[PDB]
């Protein structure tokens, strides 16, 4: 599960000097929900893929993303 | 400090990978290059995200801290994610 | 007692939207339908609805029991634009 | 322009018993938020039938409205 120390620097990306201070009990439910997350991405991507039509790309998971871009 | 960026997801990629081969079933399923690529990102910059929302809302308290309450608040709209990521 | 409440405040906001579509057409004479007018009005209703429940929320979680400046700053803090003409 | 007690019945329509309370300075804000968001409805919706005032110019513009107001950039 992705270390502590990797999260709250990723968390941190946006902003400060020092990264941002988190309660020991809220580290873990950060893990947990970026568990979920990827899971949520990953078996939506493979449920768009065969909704439409073993190889998944730009383009399911796209199609799973919202109107988020957060580049374009 | 693009450099920081390449670092912090080579680390993310270790758990996406892990998560992408769980419930996989250990190898059964491609995934492009693209695939994982955009995963990373998408992963690495709803974190980033996340974690400016989160600041604010415990600044917002008052608080140097990012606490339960500010991530609760953060999944105010999902109940369902605010039981799971406490269980 | 509170049907004739939500009535006459959609009745209210129905007068404010009806101003704003004078003014901002007219300048190019253009038609628009009763369903049109309808449906904005429904819209900015629940839109004051969906925000009046997220600046109570973040009232809330500073402890306090009235919404704030902080709050509708908080509110808008994607939305540097809109955090700018709402002050004056 | 609007009310000032009016605002508050609709900014607590999705709240239990007794309505929410609103600071003095608040209330001339969320005014110019409502123009705001009434104005940019229209204009978009404008645009969408000058472009390709019904039920379904509305629709059509909807969507980005929400994503641009209320919310992002």
């Amino acid at each position: 599960m992705l270390s502590k120390e990797a999260l709250i620097k990723i968390l941190s990306q946006n902003e400060g000097g020092n990264d941002m201070k988190i309660a020991d009990e809220v580290v873990p439910m950060i893990q947990k929900y970026l568990d979920i997350f990827i899971d949520e991405a990953v078996l939506r991507s493979l449920q768009s893929h065969k909704d439409i039509n073993l190889e998944l790309s730009h383009q399911d998971l796209e199609r799973i993303v919202g109107l988020l871009l957060m580049d374009m | 400090d693009d450099e920081d960026r390449a670092q912090l997801k080579a680390r993310l990629w270790i758990r996406v990978e892990e998560r992408l081969q769980q419930v996989l079933s250990s190898e059964d399923i491609k995934y492009t290059p693209r695939f994982i690529n955009s995963l990373l990102e998408l992963a690495y910059l709803q974190l980033g995200e996340m974690g400016s929302d989160l600041q604010a809302f415990a600044r917002h308290a008052g608080r140097g801290v990012v606490n339960k309450s500010d991530l609760m608040l953060y999944l105010r709209k999902q109940p369902d994610l605010q039981e799971r990521v406490t269980q």
